[PDB]
């Protein structure tokens, strides 16, 4: 049985946010200032070649996520393959709650949704991206819970698509864990979990908004795509 | 598939 004596199982929740916190890729700075203004095809190269060098620290993080190199190598690159855009998602709306009506994709890197309008049906997801930002800016989302919720979307979006089950409720349970210490009531811990739960099936919804956008742009030719970001979106076809 | 050398 996979996983069955994981270390992943047996951490105290303060042993989990540690391992999470630890596993945390860098923040990458764009290799290139953009000039001003933005075409379709200088925008969507700046995303590409960002999310492409985020994509390997990815895999680094994957790997320190408890639970996920006790998975088969197959198992691994189905999560991988069905996770990168609601963890490339997740992580720049977390990033961008300090800049209202903006997406911080990189410190040098900064868009408004004005911006957003120099490549056709971008505006609607930076909407989407700057909504889901500003939710966990009222919410007060904490460092912890983000690396709670970053590992959840790894295990959980590919899982129907019982080791990983285990794994989840062990992060539900530091989740719960980190609002009783924080001294909510159990009546706001169960409301938090679910309005936190409740923003994955967004951010799922933005990453297949994004996903046909991404088909729509490797069609157009417009930028050259690496072979790693090709193999991603042909496992989405 | 590079994912699955990236991985291993």
């Amino acid at each position: 049985g996979a996983g069955a004596g994981s270390l992943a199982l047996s951490l105290t929740a303060d042993q989990m946010v540690s391992a999470l916190l630890d596993a945390e890729p860098p923040i990458l700075y764009s290799e290139y200032d953009p000039t001003r203004p933005f075409s379709e095809a200088s925008m969507m190269g700046l995303l590409t070649n960002l999310a492409d060098r985020e994509l390997v620290h990815m895999i680094n993080w994957a790997k320190r996520v408890p639970g996920f190199v006790d998975l088969t190598l197959h198992d691994q690159v189905h999560l991988l393959e069905s996770a990168w855009l609601e963890i490339l998602m997740i992580g720049l709306v977390w990033r961008s709650m300090e800049h209202p009506g903006k997406l911080l994709f990189a410190p040098n890197l900064l868009l408004d949704r004005n911006q957003g309008k120099s490549v056709e049906g971008m505006v609607e997801i930076f909407d989407m991206l700057l909504a889901t930002s500003s939710r966990f800016r009222m919410m007060n989302l904490q460092g912890e819970e983000f690396v709670c919720l970053k590992s959840i979307i790894l295990l959980n979006s590919g899982v129907y698509t019982d080791h990983i089950h285990r794994v989840l409720d062990k992060i539900t349970d530091t989740l719960i864990h980190l609002m009783a210490k924080a001294g909510l009531t159990l009546q706001q811990q169960h409301q938090r979990l679910a309005q936190l739960l409740l923003i994955l099936s967004h951010i799922r919804h933005m990453s297949n908004k994004g996903m046909e956008h991404l088909y729509s742009m490797k069609c157009k030719n417009v930028v050259p795509l690496s072979d790693l970001l090709l193999e991603m979106l042909d496992a989405h076809r | 598939a590079i994912l699955h050398r990236l991985l291993q």
